[PDB]
């Protein structure tokens, strides 16, 4: 199909838990699952070690998402719709990275593929498509 | 280096001024950042070893602490 | 028409050949039949619902007298 | 071909009721019906609230239409056209938003797209083309 | 002082019956009141023929003002204002004339001169400097 | 004609960036527009005769019906 | 530093050489004046207020805490 | 003189308590005081609501300092100074803000103002220049 995905880190680090692992993995092989810039900041503040963050950038799955870099546009946008939240009642959140990874793919054409319910938050205002992974039933 | 690419469709050229325009990029700006794109995206096999070595190296992007941390 | 992109660098520029090479393609023909691809991806589909839907939100653009307040 | 156009309002709202709507729509997914900014605003006036709007907006048709700004010549134009209008009686006729329109179209090289007999004694004056939509 | 102000419609009509009306002439002889275009398309629509409007052009006081052209982040800014009032329980307004003289001035470090309550209701949005022009007392 | 203007200290060029920036114009668009409004602005006495004459043109100004009409 | 700008009409730069002669100006130099005079009326002031009303919006920013859950 | 700083959250909120604020004013009025994207962000998530964050960015100083965004170059530069103080077991010192405001200063040619000695980690990877505000 013609559709594309933004993985934000709550997906990222839960694909290997769900019914879906499978199915995701194809998709990042065909080049279909993109990854920003910052959330792959966030991958090297969470590995312990240099040397671990360095293997991962350079094996499958990383190697294998095309990285999505930020614009002025993008940037002007997060701020745009975080001002639009506040307005609504949103009080310290969503986060930072949440604003930046959604006007990305907004902007991009790209579906945002996360577990966090503040996508639901962000897209009650820009409309924009999400999905989220699916888990395993408890 | 410099690229010349020849007879690109009026479609093709409005599709990529429309993607030009809503990022804030200007039309070569777009181009040369696409082209880094797809040269730097690996052509490779993805299993289910793979990820489940990523969950282990990054298992603390699920501990929400250490999230807010990364962002203050 | 032809567009110049000023300034690939060379190691972008070589992953381009190496990959064009493996589907039988030059430089140039890769690089054409790519954007094509972005620009059919990107493409958006106009539905008569859509139309519909616009016309409902919008029926007052018919409507010379609301028209006549909007321009003072 | 090189032809593009330029859609009015009075287009805009019937395009749903054109027997041309099929031919329409695909030339709006290849972005040769552009929109003006001041067209915009009329569409925004006319939604019943801002949620609406903003959907307008996101959605097709409008989010596959290129928007056409103003230029100091465009605005200049508006106002010279206005003006031989007034000299023949006319100028009560075409609102500001149908001479913007107009001359957005006569000098960014766009047929105006419209259900509005004022396009055709604005098009007296300019000889600038223009396309009356078909509609039942 | 460093003030200059971008002269609305409802206030060129009644510069005549103000009673500040002589310092209003100075200020538009010293080329510190702004005009534009789409307001100048206004006194033309207003005009009953086209020689009069022609000979208001080449005259003072309209000779004597800069003209203010229109430009993508004006007209685009002219949307948002309007967006945002309609968040905020405005319909059927403000017009498309106020939206652009107030936008038009917002980017350009104007104070709007105005006899149009309208402004008010754009200002609660954007905070931006406006004058109602003087009338004379009843 | 293309006019080179030299020697402009850095805090005059700052504050020209800020505006055209502000504008969505480039530097020399601005420049460009700012150089034509002032030339086009003509130095002139304005007298009370000068905005009676005026009013009496523009009456339909403050007409409220007939500026609904102009912007339909 | 040095800005070229191209294409300005015979027309504006007549009327600017006369306007710049009333006042004992060349060409250029008039444009430098106007352009740091107009530079001069943009400028912002920056007040002790303002920072302290800034402080006071974003006292958070201070705040470790805060500025952790804004970063995830 | 060339230089021109970029202004870390650390620094915007201290300064009304600086003995140099005088100073700090007079540049800001001139343009040499340019602010991130990210530090806008963090700007509006403090702000207590939608009206007081729309305010503060029309208001001085904010109105007053030049916007610095983000380019590929810069976000990779980020990655990789943050790569080396992993290597040195400091990476969860430096913040993502902080990476990303250091790596636009080193690439955008502007010193860091900060009262943040994490910038100070940073600059001993990197050899770029950093200013620390003076404040009471
Ligand atoms: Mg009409
Ligand atoms: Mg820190």
């Amino acid at each position: 199909t013609d559709q594309r995905w933004l993985i934000d880190k709550s997906a990222l680090v839960r694909l290997t838990d769900s019914p879906d692992m499978e199915i995701w993995s194809n998709r990042i092989e065909r080049g279909l699952v993109h990854i920003t810039g910052v959330t792959r900041l966030e991958v090297g503040f969470s590995a312990e070690c240099g040397e671990i963050a360095r293997r991962e950038f350079r094996e499958p799955p990383l190697s294998a998402m095309p990285v999505e870099y930020l614009t002025p546009r993008i940037e002007d946008r997060a701020l745009e719709v975080q001002t639009l939240l506040a307005d609504r009642g949103h009080h310290r959140g969503p986060s930072i990275p949440d604003l930046l990874i959604a006007a990305t793919a907004e902007l991009s054409g790209l579906t945002v593929l996360h577990v966090d319910k503040d996508f639901d938050a962000i897209a009650a205002l820009t409309g924009q498509k999400t999905e989220r992974l699916t888990h395993r039933p408890p | 280096s410099d690229v010349l690419i020849r007879d690109i469709p009026d479609d093709v050229l409005a599709s990529l001024d429309a993607i030009a325009a809503r990022l804030g990029l200007s039309r070569t700006e777009y181009i040369r950042r696409r082209l880094a794109q797809d040269a730097q995206t690996a052509r490779v096999t993805v299993t289910a070893a793979d990820l489940r070595r990523l969950r282990g190296a990054v298992a603390g992007l699920g501990d929400p602490e250490l999230m807010r941390q990364a962002w203050r």
